[PDB]
RNA sequence: AAGGGCACCACCAGGAGUGGAGCCUGCGGCUUAAUUUGACCAACACGGGAAACCUCACCCGGCCCGGACACGGACAGGAUUGACAGAUUGAUAGCUCUUUCUCGAUUCCGUGGGUGGUGGUGCAUGGCCGUUCUUAGUUGGUGGAGCGAUUUGUCUGGUUAAUUCCGAUAACGAACGAGACUCUGGCAUGCUAACUAGUUACGCGACCCCCGAGCGGUCGGCGUCCCCCAACUUCUUAGAGGGACAAGUGGCGUUCAGCCACCCGAGAUUGAGCAAUAACAGGUCUGUGAUGCCCUUAGAUGUCCGGGGCUGCACGCGCGCUACACUGACUGGCUCAGCGUGUGCCUACCCUACGCCGGCAGGCGCGGGUAACCCGUUGAACCCCAUUCGUGAUGGGGAUCGGGGAUUGCAAUUAUUCCCCAUGAACGAGGAAUUCCCAGUAAGUGCGGGUCAUAAGCUUGCGUUGAUUAAGUCCCUGCCCUUUGUACACACCGCC
């Protein structure tokens, strides 16, 4: 990825390493305490964005735009 | 290896070696019933096995046709002798064979038939041979300048998706 | 026709240097994995070749 | 089209008679007043042509002119 | 006068043949043997070289 | 057209010591991949076929770039007269080990 | 010996090369020779577009040609030898094998 | 002609733009021997068409027959083929002339008959492709209405992306198309496994330390399949499976089809591919040894060679790229990707690490790689951090042009490309008009592939940063259905 992504990534897998953590090997009763402050602060520190992207169609630049089309 | 070629290369050049071979093929025994080929290819030989309708035809006097193709392969493709092999087998229901029907209803056009006429016949070929739907389309012209497409259609037909790859047989 | 000049202009490179394999033109060509077919014959061959537009 | 030049006509050979440029004298004696190209892949049957000024074997037996 | 300034037919439906239309005719109405149907219709070398080169 | 006698005489027997033969359509081919020491370019080996399918002696079938041509029996017999063989050698499509 | 070989499969249909992973693993199960994983290498895409057109009137149509190839490797350990010990090839027409000496 | 419906190739509200400048490139026109040529929503960065030769189809010159085969002549006392020298030609085309050799039935001539052609005809055709249209439309069986063609079914209405369904209903039940389907995207700490992917643990180190951290910190340093000398698949690869279905709730609705809101969930509309009955005298004979017919066929519209040309500019148009600046340019530093290619039957042409020389383009020797093994942990740009500039057509802009140097090629002039020093042109946000578009989308921003001996401003992909506006309508433009009119049925390009 880029800058911004791999901040991201970096941040949610810092929330979601330790909430695992603590799951693994001390009570989930004190793990839903902080769980539910992550959600309620931000549901992307514990939940991966699914939008990745969009193929490019062969009319136009990109992957909605179509290049320029003139009749005179 | 250096001295080998890359795998991609290779399936390339494997798929170019079936093309070629199922079009000097098709113009070679067009009148003979063909219908199709396969190859299986082996470190140890390389077997070419044809499928067609008269295989008493496609073979030779004591099989000098088949010689005759045996060896005209490997001159082209710089084969090895014993490492390239030629065989015929005929086509089950060949009433269910797009391509088997295709050279047929050729000869009958060759024969002058009427279209109306020899495209029925082959239709209903197709139909009490087995198939849930059978479909002929022929266009050019006769008697005149301008031309004319003639569709002879029954059963049932699809179009879309995936499934027509593997259920409607095209030629 | 005499053999000095016949084929003395070179050919080694260029769009001159290529062509189908299966009709012997030299526009769009496809050199691509060893290909060196013209396109036309490409579409209508590739079937058989092995490429399909899964989409 | 109006092509100016005119029609260049092509090479006509002379259609020439038998050979017949060594002799024999007193009552049979081989004689050639015609060279020979010495190359062993000319042979030693072909003759080189005679010119004024020069030798030219009938293959490519080189050409020895007179410096 | 049919066609504009560089060739393009003013009038594409305007039939420029004289035997043939827009439409395809059936001569003698599908009639006939040659033609479209009607209602009627409806219802060895290397042996030899070594013994020739040994003498 | 002109061709050398070794040259006419090396390709026909080419075509009988085995039925067929095949050939790359190029005028400009310096050897032909088969009987390369005779140094015999493939024209003379189209020019000469052709000049045998005129007169019906091989048939001729055409793939993407390549001859196909296959000795007919009157080919056979052409080929025994002109080059002055016994009526026993045939070729290996023709008859093999029977 | 102490043998050991690499065979790699490679095809361009998954069903056909997923049999012959399946029946040599289960032949080297009943030879009982000691046997890793087939290891899948990363599916090669041959991709042509081209265009759909055989002139050059038209909507500027493109078409995607793909070709999957399919790489596998089998690897089989015995402290004995082992090509005596397998001659079987058991395969199908689509795919092909090579086999390498492990320390070559 | 009327009524319904649909659509960012329609609008609304917005975004970025084009039209305004320079330049690349494509049409029309002008000139020329030629500036080869098709095409005028659905032509105009299209013919994968980025042409120095070739390509090449055009123009000026010059070779060859590569005119099979049949017949008649000429012929081993010669049918004929090449050829060093000199002229002649651009030519080392014996093309032609003087010159004699040499070749030896293979040819030469004449009569027919081939053949070839990027020659003409796409308004003679196949195939392919585009468009109407990828909208939702198309057809049987049985039954009803009819004397009949025919019609109902295929509909007032609600609903949906959709004759998609639900509903009234002389119709019931089907089939194509839509759907369904295949591929692709997101999730499985679930299974299967991997020295061509690795991860934790450990053994040596190297450095930081030592104030004391010492179960201290960094290591893309070395090892633990160097095979007995650790485990494991979380990360990577990719198979088999699962998973989402409007399933739960609430509200609206005939309470039906459905719609909206919310919890839980990875996902509550991921993109494509395919795609009906038919029509467009739509585009292609210049894709084809696809093709009918016509033209040409030895002074060749066959074919090769050489040179020019496809670029040529009083002008108009289209697609684009570079900018008009401080949200910036320059200088330096820090610094994270993903597609995917890579050594050739023809075919002589590969991606390249390291080290050295050069300022650069580059040059030299060793390597590695037919590839999850090497390039490559693809150290990409944008962006980020500091310095300078300072509203000045200025350190923006890099057009035009001069000089010099390298790579590729047989050949660089009409400049192939690239590098360096010069000059610094318009252009200060662009009229009437006009294009594209709803979420990882627009847009900026690089990198691959195709083209390639040399090379992208094109195209096709990939990734990075990443929003504003809307969840509606028929006002405009188009398209579809129903009704309606018809003297049209070759069907309005009609009849008259
Ligand atoms: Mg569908
Ligand atoms: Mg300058």
């Amino acid at each position: 990825g880029g800058h911004v992504a791999q901040i991201y990534a970096i941040r949610q897998s810092i929330s979601k390493a330790l909430v695992a953590y603590y799951q693994k090997y001390v009570d989930e009763a004190s793990k839903k305490e902080i769980k539910d402050i992550l959600i309620q602060y931000d549901r992307t520190l514990l939940v991966a964005d699914p939008r990745r992207c969009e193929s490019k169609k062969f009319g136009g630049p990109g992957a909605r735009a179509r290049y320029q089309k003139s009749y005179r | 290896m250096a001295v080998q070629i890359s795998k991609k290369r290779k399936f390339v050049a494997d798929g170019i070696f079936k093309a070629e071979l199922n079009e000097f093929l098709t113009r070679e025994l067009a009148e003979d019933g063909y219908s199709g080929v396969e190859v299986r290819v082996t470190p140890t030989r390389t077997e070419i096995i044809i499928l067609a309708t008269r295989t008493q035809n496609v073979l030779g006097e004591k099989g000098r046709r088949i010689r005759e193709l045996t060896a005209v392969v490997q001159k082209r493709f710089g084969f090895p002798e014993g490492s390239v092999e030629l065989y015929a087998e005929k086509v089950a229901t060949r009433g269910l064979c797009a391509i088997a029907q295709a050279e047929s209803l050729r000869y009958k056009l060759l024969g002058g038939l009427a279209v109306r006429r020899a495209c029925y016949g082959v239709l209903r070929f197709i139909m009490e041979s087995g198939a849930k739907g059978c479909e002929v389309v022929v266009s050019g012209k006769l008697r005149g300048q301008r031309a004319k497409s003639m569709k002879f259609v029954d059963g049932l037909m699809i179009h879309s998706g995936d499934p027509v790859n593997y259920y409607v047989d095209t030629a | 026709g005499h053999q000095q000049l016949y084929w003395s202009h070179p050919r080694k490179f260029g769009q001159g240097s290529r062509s189908c394999r299966v009709c012997s033109n030299r526009h769009g060509l496809i050199r691509k994995y060893g290909l060196n077919m013209c396109r036309q014959c490409f579409r209508q061959y590739a079937k058989d070749i092995g490429f399909i537009k899964l989409d | 089209y109006t092509t100016p030049k005119k029609n260049k006509h092509k090479r006509k050979k002379v259609k020439l008679a038998v050979l017949k440029y060594y002799k024999v004298d007193e009552n049979g004696k081989i004689s050639r007043l015609r060279r020979e190209c010495p190359s062993d892949e000319c042979g030693a049957g072909v003759f080189m042509a005679s010119h004024f000024d020069r030798h030219y074997c009938g293959k490519c037996c080189l050409t020895y002119c007179f410096n | 006068d049919g066609f504009d300034s560089r060739g393009k037919r003013e009038f594409d439906r305007h039939s420029g043949s004289d035997r043939s239309g827009l439409k395809h005719e059936d001569k003698r109405g599908g009639s006939g043997s040659h033609n479209w149907g009607t209602v009627k219709d409806e219802l060895t070398l290397d042996e030899w070289k070594a013994i020739q080169n040994k003498d | 057209m002109l061709m050398p006698k070794k040259n006419r005489i090396a390709i026909y027997e080419l075509l009988f010591k085995e039925g067929v033969m095949v050939a790359k359509k190029d005028v400009h081919m310096p050897k032909h991949p088969e009987l390369a020491d005779k140094n015999v370019p493939n024209l003379h080996v189209m020019k000469a076929m052709q000049s045998l399918k005129s007169r019906g002696y091989v048939k001729e079938q055409f793939a993407w770039r390549h001859f196909y041509w296959y000795l007919t029996n009157e080919g056979i017999q052409y080929l025994r007269d002109y080059l002055h063989l016994p009526p026993e050698i045939v070729p290996a499509t023709l008859r093999r080990s029977r | 010996a102490i043998h050991r070989i690499r065979i790699t499969l490679t095809s361009r249909n998954v069903k056909s090369l997923e049999k012959v992973c399946a029946d040599l693993i289960r032949g080297a199960k009943e030879k009982n020779l000691k046997v890793k994983g087939p290891v899948r290498m990363p599916t090669k895409t041959l991709r042509i577009t081209t265009r759909k057109t055989p002139c050059g009137e038209g909507s500027k149509t493109w078409d995607r040609f793909q070709m999957r190839i399919h790489k596998r490797l089998i690897d089989l350990h015995s402290p004995s030898e082992i090509v005596k010990q397998i001659t079987s090839i058991s395969i199908e027409p689509g795919v092909e094998v090579e086999v390498t000496i492990a320390d070559a």
